[PDB]
């Protein structure tokens, strides 16, 4: 029916008018009298050497010391950051891995990729070896991202244009999040783990209610595929990173974009995005083989974490906020501080 | 000034390091191939000659080959094709009998997309033109002019064989960085593995010249 | 300052000023390549070569002093012994390491599969050590025999000529001709194979044979004249006067290697 | 297809129903949080070497 | 199901030789440093020898150095102790203990059942002042272990362990690195202390808690145990 298509357009117009109405002053205008952060001089403290292929993903533990990393070699390595020691090395059934996660408790790790399977690994056994606990199957497409809520719950994004919540014990999808019209690329839990946001190749980000299983809000602005997403520490905003070589800041309550982080010299897309503990810095990996640091309130470049030889694939900040880990296609993680 | 337990934890790290290096050496002594094709255009039959992803193993003349078929992966290629940046070669399959089945043009559209992909600048392509027997029976029935109206030559197998070959090789733009090895395979063959071996040998030589600095 | 000495004076300086930066640049590159995943045996040797070159380039200033002093040693005599020792030890360490690279180039193309299969970076290390053992070890024995008994080893007495000259000939035969015969054999077949293997583009075919020939000439133009002097010496039973000239050329290779191996690769 | 178009309409209704605050307020609240947690952030204000565990 | 069965014990004549064999089943024996710990008829525990994963590091006690030799056969999952020139001192039950060392591991976790050997006729001193203390089921008790040297390291790990040997059983790990409680241990057990002072506080005494409580340092080899405090009543 044509009416339905028209009625949709009328509602889209209404939403646009509503979000235009509450737009009164820009973040730039408010953040004019604050002083700049200065020049952010970070140096490489550690270089974690071991992977023999392009590193695709990494994730910190909650302890803010251990971190897991994933590579196309077909290995998860768990590092001790302080000592540059390898704690576990896990051989993977599929070498094609595009994501990995570390449980908050620190008892489990997850990974997945072109196998279309999220594999859970029990780290703490009596036998003293890391074994596969569960292989979660159901997704039709490549597993793009995964993040634990609990020891028994994990949420995954996949190229099949869906996100799914799992009950690890039973190994079944509890609820499926449907809405996107492109390969869902990145995922970010809210602090309270009651909501999460997902960025897809449809150049759109969506807010999900974990419990009810529905799209609460949809965010548009990016011109190209959103490759990275991360939640602001407050939990009332989030930052995306796309192929149009811009990062953007969205707030949930006003339901619109606030700030854009663009520089004319920068033309390559963003791989990865993360915030500082305060949320005053917004770190972003790029395809030009260097990470940049943005004043999240002013939108001025504050520093450059240049060091890697190849694409900065993944980027993570500790919970204590003490350090930054940057994995790359040069098969090295560098820990900055 | 390490403590007793710290030193033992280092010893463990070293053993992990050792076993990682060994697994790497083993991986380096293996040929990795990517298999692409317009639907089922003789990808199955050449696999016999030798779900997200399917992996095949075959050894020939003391050289192990790993062949990855990504047919089941029904998603935007651009978002994962960069994973296979570093494969030794790309085997491409085209059904020569699917010229009148448009599909040939779709195969051509897929071919040039892979050939002129930023990731596969210096990645050789081992094109197989499958189903030549049926094509020889098809050309005498239905002409090639349906597929290629610019084809002015006589509707014979020998001429059309060379013509279609030329079409695909013309799609290649980077003629210096990489090479294309073409072969007319069929269902009743036993020398297709040999043709891959010859082609891969050439790719190894080139990589050997890169390491020495000659190239 | 004689017009002869002036030329030797100028030559070393030019070799010092162009060689020393070129190596340091190439060293950074090679060191980096070893730390990266899956290094090759030839990458170990190329590192080893650059180090061997530097050692010579760092002891080259003392030879510049000589050329400025018009071949008269003023520094303590202990310096002469260490300076000269490290200089010649490096020449021969270079000679053998180049013969090492020539093999890895031949095997690369003669037996490509069997090269790939058995390409552990261990063998590269072994090959480098042999070059060090053969060169430094040969010199070490010699200098030990001396102490257990105005010119920095360029006015040997008539009595000494009955031990220095025999040893020089020994150094020529087993410490140059052996790594020469290898080098010539490898690069002869290498060129013959690259011009018989037709599954290639023409540009690479020429590029490869080009650099193959330039390397083989470098070897025979730089290290040739010095190792021939040894022979000339034994036949005449007298130290060749033109030895000082030959070392200039043997040094020139420390300047001409980094360009041929690293900078030519950067062009490609 | 008709049900799909209907489903889209239902989703858009829900997104239109939500209440929205002014940007000025949201802007101030992001600022306020970054002001309050300025001392906690190690990267914003480099910590002394003794505290830093990555010495190096 | 982790188990370590030892064998090769009996009556040996003095100055002889005997080999012990500790067969492993139900864990990755390859990736576990192994220890030997003796116990004389009516005395506390005494550490003997260690061999790391990879057999790349070995240590011995000073009483056995030269005489005893430790070795492992990873394929067959068996640990060996080749003893030579046996003395009337060596008469002891020999236990076979596993230990894994990485960040946040639990060393000395599982002990074997042991084997009885009978021979016919700079070290850190851990001190437990209380030899025995009577207790009432339901109450709380505290065990005290002192040290000669501060067991706190610069990294901030106080390497002090606690063990319990119930009557007619093998020692069981309770607490590792002063505070961290071991798996399969009730929360009633708790451990705290300083550099040299240590206290194991057991609450809600159970009838199964009766036994001897040892304290062991793991700051540096040789690894030294205390005398042991026996709970009773
Ligand atoms: C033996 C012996 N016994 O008395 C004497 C005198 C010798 C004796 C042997 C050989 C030489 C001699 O010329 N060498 C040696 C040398 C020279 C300089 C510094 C270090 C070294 Cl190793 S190796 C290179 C060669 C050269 O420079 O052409 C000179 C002297
Ligand atoms: C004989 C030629 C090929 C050779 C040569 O140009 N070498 C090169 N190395 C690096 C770049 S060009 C040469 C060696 C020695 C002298 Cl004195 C003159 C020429």
């Amino acid at each position: 029916l044509d009416q339905l298509r028209q009625e949709a357009e009328q509602l889209k117009n209404q939403i646009r008018d509503a979000r235009k109405a509450c737009a009164d002053a820009t973040l730039s205008q408010i953040t004019n009298n604050i002083d700049p952060v200065g020049r952010i001089q970070m140096r490489t403290r550690r270089t974690l050497r071991g992977h023999l292929a392009k590193i695709y993903a990494m994730h910190w533990g909650t302890d803010s010391r251990l971190l897991v990393s994933a590579s196309q070699d077909g290995k998860l390595i768990i590092w001790d950051s302080y000592t540059t020691n390898k704690v576990h090395a896990i051989p993977l059934r599929s070498s094609w891995v595009m994501t990995c996660a570390y449980a908050p408790s620190g008892n489990y790790v997850a990974c997945g990729g072109l196998d279309n399977i999220c594999s859970i690994y029990n780290l703490k056994t009596r036998e003293g070896n890391v074994r596969v606990s569960r292989e979660l199957a159901g997704h039709t497409g490549y597993l793009s991202c995964c993040r634990f809520l609990d020891d028994n719950q994990i949420v995954t994004s996949s190229g099949d244009t869906t996100c799914a919540l799992w009950d690890i014990e039973t190994g079944q999808q509890t609820t499926t999040f449907t809405g996107h019209t492109g390969d869902v690329m990145s995922l970010s839990l809210a602090p309270d783990t009651r909501l999460f946001v997902s960025g897809a190749c449809d150049a759109s980000a969506k807010l999900w209610d974990v419990r009810e299983g529905m799209c609460r809000q949809t965010f548009t602005g990016h011109e190209s595929d959103i490759n990275a997403i991360c939640f602001f520490p407050n939990g009332n905003a989030f930052a995306t990173g796309s192929d149009d070589a811009t990062c953007r800041l969205f707030d949930l309550r006003a339901d619109q974009e606030l700030m854009t982080y663009s520089h004319d010299n920068i033309i390559c897309g963003i791989t990865s995005v993360s915030f500082s503990k305060s949320g005053r810095l917004l770190l972003a990996g790029y395809d030009d083989f260097n990470c940049n640091v943005w004043d999240a309130l002013k939108a001025d470049r504050a520093g450059v974490l240049a060091g890697h030889d190849n694409r900065v694939s993944c980027l993570g900040v500790t919970d204590d906020g003490m350090a930054v880990a940057t994995g790359s296609w040069d098969s090295f993680l560098k820990i900055w501080n | 000034t390490l403590s007793a337990e710290d030193k033992a934890a280092v010893e463990r790290s070293k053993m992990i390091d050792r076993n990682l290096r060994e697994d790497g050496e083993k991986a380096a002594r293996e040929v990795k191939l990517l298999l692409l094709g317009a639907g089922e255009s003789g990808k199955s039959t050449i696999v016999k000659q030798m779900t997200g992803i399917v992996e095949t193993h075959f050894t020939f003349k003391d050289l192990h080959f790993k062949m990855f078929d990504v047919g089941g992966q029904r998603s935007e290629r651009k978002k994962w094709i960069h994973c296979f940046e570093g494969v030794t070669a790309i085997i491409f399959c085209v059904a020569l009998s699917d010229y009148d089945l448009n599909r040939m043009h779709e195969s051509m559209k897929l071919f040039d997309s892979i050939c002129n992909n930023k990731w596969f600048t210096d990645t050789s392509i081992i094109l197989f033109l499958n189903k030549k027997d049926l094509f020889e029976e098809k050309i005498k029935k239905s002409p090639l002019t349906i597929c290629y109206p610019e084809y002015a030559g006589s509707n014979t197998y020998e001429e059309a064989a060379a013509y279609i070959q030329c079409q695909f090789e013309d799609l290649n733009k980077r003629k210096d960085t990489k090479e294309i090895y073409t072969h007319f395979t069929c269902a009743t063959d036993t020398k297709n593995v040999q043709f891959v071996f010859d082609a891969v040998t050439d790719v190894i030589i080139k990589n050997n010249l890169k390491d020495c600095g000659l190239f | 300052p004689d017009w002869k000495s002036s030329l030797i004076l100028m030559a070393y300086i030019i070799i010092f000023l162009t060689g020393l930066p070129a190596n340091l640049l190439a060293l950074r590159a090679f060191v980096g390549r070893i730390r990266q995943p899956q290094p090759a045996p030839v990458h170990i040797l190329l590192l080893s070569l650059t180090l061997a070159d530097l050692l010579l380039l760092l002891l080259l200033p003392f030879k510049i002093i000589e050329a400025a002093s018009n071949f008269r040693w003023y520094l303590p005599k202990v310096v002469c012994a260490l300076t000269s020792f490290g200089f010649y030890s490096s020449i021969y360490c270079s000679t053998w390491l180049l013969a090492g690279i020539s093999i890895e180039r031949y095997l690369g193309v003669a037996f490509p599969v069997q090269y790939k299969l058995s390409r552990r970076p261990l063998y590269g290390v072994i090959a480098a050590l042999v070059a060090w053992v053969m060169s430094f070890g040969h010199c070490t024995i010699v200098i030990i025999v001396q102490y257990l008994n105005i010119t920095c080893y360029e006015n040997f007495t008539d009595n000494q000529l009955d031990v220095v000259l025999p040893v020089r000939l020994e150094l020529c035969l087993v410490l140059f001709f052996i790594p020469m015969a290898v080098t010539i054999f490898c690069y002869w077949r290498f060129v013959w194979i690259m011009l018989s293997q037709p599954l290639v583009g023409a540009q690479r075919r020429r590029r490869a044979v080009g650099l193959a020939v330039v390397t083989l000439l470098n070897f025979l133009v730089c290290f040739g004249p010095y190792n021939v002097s040894h022979l000339v010496g034994y036949h005449q039973r007298k130290s060749p006067w033109w030895r000082s000239i030959a070392v200039v050329f043997s040094s020139l290779n420390a300047s001409l290697d980094p360009l041929l191996f690293y900078f030519s690769s950067s062009v490609v | 297809s008709i049900a799909q178009a209907r489903k889209l309409v239902e989703q858009l209704k829900m997104e239109a129903n939500i209440d929205r605050i002014k940007v000025s307020k949201a802007a101030a609240d992001l600022m306020a949080y970054c002001e309050a947690h300025a001392k906690e952030d190690p990267l914003l204000t480099p910590v002394p070497a003794s505290e830093n565990p990555f010495r190096e | 199901d982790v188990q370590l069965v030892e064998s090769g014990g009996g009556l040996v004549q003095p100055g002889g030789s005997r080999k012990l064999s500790c067969s492993a089943s139900g864990f990755a024996f390859s990736s576990f440093g192994m220890h030997w710990v003796r116990q004389a008829p009516e005395k506390g525990l005494e550490w003997v020898a260690y061999i790391s994963s990879g057999s790349g590091t070995i240590y011995y006690a000073d009483t056995v150095k030269g005489r005893f030799t430790i070795s492992r056969d990873d394929p067959k999952n068996t640990l060996f102790l080749q003893m030579t020139s046996l003395r009337s001192e060596d008469t002891a039950m020999y236990y076979c203990v596993r230990s894994i060392y990485y960040y946040g591991s639990s060393p000395f976790d599982f002990w074997g059942q042991g084997t009885t050997l009978t021979v016919s006729s700079s070290d850190i001193v851990m001190t437990q002042a209380t030899s025995s203390v009577p207790v009432t089921p339901g109450e709380s008790v505290s065990i005290s272990c002192r040290s000669s040297k501060s067991l706190l390291h610069s990294n901030g790990n106080t390497y002090l362990y606690w063990f319990l040997q119930r009557p007619g059983q093998s020692p069981q790990l309770l607490i590792y690195r002063m505070s961290n409680l071991a798996s399969g241990v009730p929360d009633r057990f708790s451990g705290s202390g300083s550099g040299t002072a240590f206290t194991l506080t057991i609450s809600r005494l159970e009838a199964e808690d009766v036994g001897v409580y040892y304290c062991m340092q793991h700051l540096e080899y040789p690894l030294t145990f205390g005398a042991g405090t026996k709970l009773e009543l």
